[PDB]
């Protein structure tokens, strides 16, 4: 029985720690709220199309249902004063958030034979590899720490989710990903997600290439001409 | 008392490492751990030779009598090297980091242009106008040797960018 | 666990054809799943190529080298200059083909 | 004669180069220990289902 | 007609000395575009850095 909390632009996905910087103080005083608490904790949960504070505010509605509930770590707060980090830990489907009522509704089917269903996490894993290699974004030691041959991957969904986390597909696109219920929608879902960043870059690539060709192409011949 | 020897050759190590002047081999074969320093008024004055510091600095310091007040001397006229040096260097980086965003941005820009050059490769200006030509040139009875150049000039024209002059 | 089954085998042939069985059933598995994945890549390539020249346009909005502001404040400066005037067709065209220059053009040359 | 190594979800198959990192720092010391002997070795074996540090 | 003229020669030292020749012929060559396209790398270099300094 806790209000909604102003996401205000940041996605936490599953199994990935990420921090929440509200500018509202408001939040605060429900984040100073549960000190007292001997076990604090705090929801997150996804915002609509037409992000909006005031509506977030002033009706529950907009939030979407899904949530991923966790508990706080530790606060800094060294130069702002609403320095929060989140976690990814219970997701959910809230059936209503207006009514605040909830039920860990973690629907997750799977094949009990995973020898096949693995030949894809093989390549799962290479494009994350290859989009951490052509597209590097985060350090690639966290992919040392968790092996492939090493299986000490006792979480796959949330493996999934933290190299989904790479993806640069939209919020909207992880609600939807989440809107999935059977596992090997969302996981081809993901892929999905993973080949549609990459048709950019490579779109990207050739272009630069390209141009820097052209360029060689072009003082090449002035060398000559010198 | 010999506290004072690490921070000189250190600083001096960065003089040569930031402003390398002379070789460093002659800071190993002289080392401060290896009980090699059996004169430290002459390793201060060769530390104090690779300075860039004026006449005038060199008998300032020799001006001076005590041991630490020299040292300390020496150390200002270090300072006043870092000091030219560092400022070179950042202002150096600047200059170039000026010259990259330069060019840089222009390379953002003729990729803007190329991707907006031929965004729809379909001679929309160049094609249309020489085919306009054409048939507004089919039905004369020309000259073959107008044709020389009319055709010739088609493919100049097929050649060069429209908006040119 | 499999490889120590394979590995309890002892006679060559018999471990030889354990493995190649092994082999075509792993092979049956990645085939498969190479297939569906396939399919769904297909059934991914089925979004439209206009939303990938859309993509390409943009592309193009979301950069920081695009039009020059003054040019186009100028562009539609004189264009309003020009939306009043009984103007001639000669300066029409030149004009326009001039504004074409204008739009080209980088915002310092001479 | 020497104890059996903590493989910890690692597969060495036979005449195939691998590199073995635990975590744990217990099996280092014999692994010093081994350095002055004559002739140093290490024996590599497989576990079965259900692997478990606390039973290796 | 060089390849002929070492096929014309019938000793063995001959046609090996020919070849060294051969090889170092072709290597001086070489080696005066490269002195020379290096060289003009050299002054260009020399050219813009100068630009720099001015800059």
């Amino acid at each position: 029985h806790l209000p909604l909390i102003a996401i205000t632009r940041n996605p936490v996905f599953p199994r990935f720690i990420k921090i929440i910087e509200v500018k509202n103080k408001k939040l605060v005083e429900l984040l100073r709220r549960k000190v007292r608490l001997a076990q604090p904790y705090v929801g997150v949960f996804l915002k609509r199309d037409d992000s909006n504070e005031s509506d977030v505010v002033e009706s529950l509605d907009e939030i979407y249902h899904t949530g991923t509930f966790a508990q706080i770590h530790e606060m800094q707060d060294l130069g702002d004063k609403l320095r929060m980090i989140v976690m990814g830990h219970r997701r959910v489907h809230i059936s209503r958030q207006l009514e605040m009522v909830e039920v860990e509704n973690v629907v997750h089917e799977d094949f009990q034979v995973t020898e096949e269903v693995k030949a894809l996490t093989a390549e799962i894993v290479k494009t994350i590899r290859d989009i951490i290699a052509l597209n590097p974004l985060y350090r690639e030691s966290v992919l040392q720490m968790m092996q492939a041959g090493q299986r000490v991957v006792d979480n796959p969904i949330y493996l999934s989710d933290m190299g989904a986390a790479l993806t640069g597909a939209e919020s909207h696109e992880l609600q939807d990903v989440l809107e999935e219920t059977n596992i090997p929608k969302r996981l081809y879902k993901a892929l999905s997600l993973l080949k549609k960043e990459f048709e950019l870059s490579k779109l990207q690539q050739r272009l630069g290439r390209e141009v820097e060709e052209k360029i060689k192409q072009t003082h090449r011949k002035y060398l000559l001409q010198e | 008392v010999k506290a004072l020897t690490a921070e000189i050759v250190k600083t001096i190590r960065d003089i040569i490492a930031l402003n390398p002047l002379y070789r460093e081999s002659v800071l190993q074969m002289m080392q401060a751990g290896q009980r090699v320093v059996d004169n430290p008024i002459y390793l201060s004055d060769m530390g104090a030779a690779l300075t860039g510091a004026e006449s005038h600095e060199l008998q300032d310091v020799l001006e001076e009598t005590n041991i630490p007040k020299r040292l300390y001397k020496a150390l200002s006229l270090l300072k006043k090297e870092f000091e030219l040096s560092k400022l070179q260097q950042r202002l150096g980086r600047e200059v170039e980091e000026k010259i990259k965003q330069t060019h840089r941005k222009y390379l953002l820009q003729e990729q803007l242009k190329i991707i907006k050059k031929e965004l729809g490769l379909e001679k929309d200006d160049k094609d249309a106008i020489e085919e306009k030509f054409r048939e507004r040139l089919k039905e004369l009875v020309v000259p073959k040797h107008v044709m020389d150049v009319v055709d010739e000039e088609l493919s100049k024209l097929g050649l060069l960018d429209n908006h040119s002059s």
